[PDB]
RNA sequence: UCCCAUUAGCUUGUUGGUGAGGUAACGGCUCACAAGGCGACGAUGGGUAGGGGAACUGAGAGGUUUAUCCCCCACACUGGUACUGAGACACGGACCAGACUCCUACGGGAGGCAGCAGUGAGGAAUAUUGGUCAAUGGGCGAGAGCCUGAACCAGCCAAG
RNA sequence: UACCGUAAGAAACAGCAUCGGCUAACUCCUGCCAGCAGCGAUACGGAGGAUGCGAGCGUUAUCCGGAUUUAUUGGGUUUAAAGGGUGCGUAGGUUGUUCGGUAAGUCAGCGGUGGAGCGCUCAACGUUCAGCCUGCCGUUGAAACUGC
RNA sequence: GCAGUAAACGAUGAUUACUAGGAGUUUGCUCAAGCUUCACAGCGAAAGCGUUAAGUAAUCCACCUGGGGAG
RNA sequence: CACUAGGGUAACCGGUGACUGGGGCUAAGUCGUAACAAGGUAGCCGUACCGGAAGGUGCGGCUGGAAC
């Protein structure tokens, strides 16, 4: 009977620091004004125990606490490599 | 402490008092908690009230202010005592009087 | 323009400009009589009476005496307000009549309030 | 402010004899001045007449007809118009005009509902009393216009005598109401 | 080709300007749905589907008055450039309800009116009249 | 197709080019 | 969540790992290998703004601006360090260093008017060195009660 | 609230040749006036009348709408301003037809959160309930269209 | 080998699909490409454009926001 | 460790300066007549050289030109 920390699902852009991975998230959004839809993308840094990941993977990361000055995710699942 | 009290919210010559429950650091007119009920001292004093919540906030400890405590002895809020299991079950009824 | 094309660069607005610019965003403003002299307008010929004021703002600019007769002189203080003379390029300002140094028109009996003459 | 003018010049403007009967009504009718149009013109004449003939100054009649607007318009603007103390208290003819009847309300001598209220704009809704002050019911003055007059000639008044109150009915229709003013013209001004 | 549905309104449109009474397109699937919901509408006079090597073709005869055809216009609302996507509450009415507007909807292709009366919303791709 | 449209243009390219010369070879 | 590319690269505890210390608490927060991280979806650098609800104003799209009011943030002549405290940018508390101003009796000391009111200057321009804690709200007190330039009021001002 | 003895103590400002509501006579014939057409007078100054508004009336300063004068809703580029001298091409934007998956866009449901009275004698104004929350988030479903 | 300008003009960007007739001309064979002037619908302020659109539509790029100062 | 204070080099933001050059508007005093008609040598664009001044000439281009 907890709560619930907020999940990402996206693809891992960067692997080669330790321990830790980079997940990139794209998504199409309606631009306020024109109201054309653009593609936004955000970087995610995530905690990996081991180096596991390589370039290009279906991921699943979820919040934590801060692990590092830019660290507050953690891997949970890999869909697809 | 957290509070009952009167908010001057009307006009001049004519006090309105809204009753609402904050915290004693706050100012007067500006932030609350939970809104509770009116006051109007003006007529022969109109009051609006909830019961349930005022009831809660006497339970939980929000300390009333003088007027407030008289705002709270009228329309019967301090049944505490009654309502406190006194060696009985029953609940009595005092509005009629 | 595309859709695409306003997405990337967007619509610009322009700001427009003030009919007054050395008012400072002021109804009226306080100076000094720098100099008092005469221009001939640019069909009319006539010969309108202007001053020449230094404004406290740190601006010096020319103001028309509306009125017939003006008391004013070099080195007096005048409360200067917008307006300008269409026959007349340069001045863009009025000298309000009644105020400070300038006085109100004499023998003034219709349109008293804009020329600061009392009720006789 | 009030007009406490001329009013045989304003009679003699707009042709009407908006606040009476009058000898300069038949003799020298014309408008004033010693020189005497667009549509322009005679909205405006209209809008005066109305202003002129109910005693309403500019803000206050602008803010009748918006309040009408938001509550046909130019219908129930003259209804409006109609529903006032002073235009109630001249139409049950307990006073002579409309400024003797404003006066009187100003005064302490009119009463609604029991109670004195001295306001000659409060609006009067239907269903209600107005009646003259019991200090004040053998006044010289205020006799003999109620009474042997007795025109009772409107449909949305009752008058009772034995009680000298009155009460209005429900507010007139437009084509009830002796008043030549075309309330399009008006409304169209405003628009 | 960028715009197909574009294409098939101004082919039509172009068709009762130069006043002809049939009308051939290279077949889709979403424009045989949009010709059945105007033939069934009421703004043409038939239509004829051909299944041929190709992708197939689309046959649609007009309706003209004893010589007035029975369709005024046809905008193109929801364009590749900017995607239009609109609910069931917020649903536009045509003409003040005199005319259709062609919506895709979860439960299929259908004009505003059905849409409103399912309550769901999509893409409104034309507006005819 | 005025006519008087171009004759500025040309006007103000004289004053351009004549202005140039004039210190081209002065050092 | 503002402009400038007549602002294109920035960063060297900067990015991550191990360990330790420190903190109410995670953490390069600090201290003793790998090298990274962030950028044309605008990093970095420069200029200008306190931010919202309100309010005004447009059919709508919206827009303008924070005058009164309410919520959050920053500040108390300018910087640095802390201390006491449940809690500190310490608004009628320190210490030190800098302007500036005032008084001594030349050995020595004081103030910061961004609390409420006089006065002067600046300016086109904005008020009393007023009354009361009677009401509402605070602080202390077993209570009575004491204090409250918050607040209630009054005075002045073409004044909406 | 009540009592005497009295209309007694209380109306200005702007503009009247067109746009605009409101015209005779005297001056000047520079002095002047103006938002524009402009007049230097049915336009300047006074006198008489008129027309607005009214304890206010005008002048100046600032901000919105008409303005579509930045145009997504909602503008244009032969000659009025406006197609690059012409190509190749990077990032980016767009994507013929059809069969299946998925659920990012899209759609739907369920939750959480953020006019009528009454009192001012009337009104501004106070105050209460019906009434939007249509922004954000969570959680269930749909698959026509876009994306994969 | 530099330089990178023009009334570098059709004063009219590229691509795709559709919509009437007359008069000629070149090549490939009555048909399809191209080449220029009158001319329906339509467009335009008008002159005019009109299947080689300045008509009907879709995609992307370039550019304009009163005249001088001033390229 | 850093708040200051001190020297020095480097930026940016600003004033002033012997002297020396554009532009706008008002006057129009002077000198010619470049453009508008085939404007009396058709006009304009680019470029180069040369003149008190508008301009002239050479080379290429255009018609937003006559006239044949
Ligand atoms: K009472
Ligand atoms: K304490
Ligand atoms: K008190
Ligand atoms: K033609
Ligand atoms: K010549
Ligand atoms: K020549
Ligand atoms: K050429
Ligand atoms: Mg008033
Ligand atoms: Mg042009
Ligand atoms: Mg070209």
């Amino acid at each position: 009977e907890r709560n619930l920390r907020k999940e990402r699902v996206g693809v891992v852009s960067s692997n080669k620091m330790d321990k830790t991975i980079t997940v990139a998230v794209k998504w199409k959004e309606k631009h306020p004004i024109y109201g054309k839809f653009v593609n936004k993308t955000k970087k995610y840094h995530a905690h990996d125990e081991k180096n596991e990941c390589g370039i290009g993977d279906t991921v699943r990361i979820m919040e934590t606490r801060p692990l590092s000055r830019t660290k507050r995710w953690r891997l949970t699942e890999i869909i697809e490599r | 402490a957290t509070k009952i009290r009167l908010q001057r919210h009307g006009r001049k010559g004519y006090a309105f008092y809204k009753i609402v429950v904050a915290d004693s650091r706050a100012p007067r007119d500006g932030k609350f908690i939970e809104r509770i009920g009116s006051y109007n001292p003006n007529t022969n004093a109109t009051i609006d009230l909830n019961f349930e919540r005022a009831l809660y906030w006497i339970g939980v400890g929000a300390q009333p202010t003088d007027t407030a405590r008289n705002i709270l002895s009228r329309e019967g809020v301090l049944m505490m005592k009654h309502l406190l299991g006194g060696v009985k079950k029953g609940a009595f009824d005092q509005a009629a009087a | 323009p595309t859709i695409q094309q306003l997405v990337r660069k967007g619509r610009e607005s322009f700001a427009d400009k003030s009919k007054s610019p050395a008012l400072n965003s002021c109804p009226q403003r306080r100076g000094v009589c720098v100099r008092v002299y005469t221009t001939t307008p640019k069909p009319n010929s006539a010969m309108r009476k202007v001053a020449r004021v230094r404004l406290t703002n740190s601006k010096e600019v020319n103001a028309y005496i509306p009125g017939e007769g003006h008391n004013l002189q070099e080195h007096s203080i005048v409360l200067v307000r917008g307006g300008r003379v269409k026959d007349l390029p340069g001045v863009r300002y009025h000298i309000v009549r009644g105020t400070l140094d300038t006085a109100g028109v004499n023998g003034r009996t219709q349109r008293r309030s804009k020329y600061g003459a009392k009720r006789p | 402010a009030r007009y406490t003018g001329p009013k045989s010049k304003i009679a003699r403007k707009f042709g009407d004899p908006i606040f009476g009967a009058d000898k300069v009504l038949s003799k020298k009718n014309y408008p004033p001045g010693q020189h005497g149009t667009s549509e322009y013109g005679l909205q405006l004449r209209e809008k005066q007449k109305a202003k002129y003939t109910y005693g309403v100054l500019e803000k206050q009649f602008r803010h009748l007809f918006h309040r009408a607007q938001r509550a046909v318009t130019g219908e129930l603007l003259i209804q409006f118009l109609e529903a006032r103390l002073d235009n109630v208290v001249f139409r049950l003819g307990i006073a002579p005009t409309r400024s003797a009847a404003r006066q009187l309300v100003s005064h302490r001598h009119i009463t609604v509902d029991g109670s004195v209220v001295n306001i000659p704009s409060y609006s009067v809704k239907p269903g209600q009393v107005i009646g003259v002050r019991e200090r004040s019911k053998s006044l010289e003055v205020i006799a003999d216009a109620l009474t042997g007059f007795n025109h009772s000639k409107y449909p949305w008044m009752e008058w009772d005598q034995s009680s000298l109150s009155g009460k209005l009915l429900h507010m007139p229709d437009r084509t009830d109401i002796p008043e030549n003013i075309k309330e399009q013209l008006i409304v169209e001004l405003y628009s | 080709m960028t715009d197909p549905i574009a294409d098939y309104l101004t082919r039509l449109r172009n068709a009762i300007m130069a006043g002809h009474r049939v009308v051939s397109v290279p077949a889709s699937n979403i424009k045989k749905e949009i010709t059945k919901i105007l033939f069934d509408k009421g703004y043409i006079l038939n239509y004829k589907f051909e299944e041929n090597d190709s992708q197939g073709i689309i046959k649609v005869a007009l309706k003209y008055d004893l010589k007035v055809n029975a369709i005024k216009k046809l905008k193109r609302v929801s364009r590749p450039g900017l995607r239009k996507y609109v609910g069931y509450r917020d649903m536009p009415r045509v003409l003040n309800g005199l005319g259709i507007a062609i919506v895709s909807t979860p439960r299929g292709v259908m004009t505003d009116k059905e849409a409103r009366e399912l309550k769901v919303g999509g893409e409104v791709l034309c507006y005819v009249y | 197709p005025n006519g008087k449209k171009r004759k500025r243009h040309k006007m103000a390219t004289h004053k351009r080019k004549k202005r140039l010369k004039k210190n081209r070879h002065k050092k």
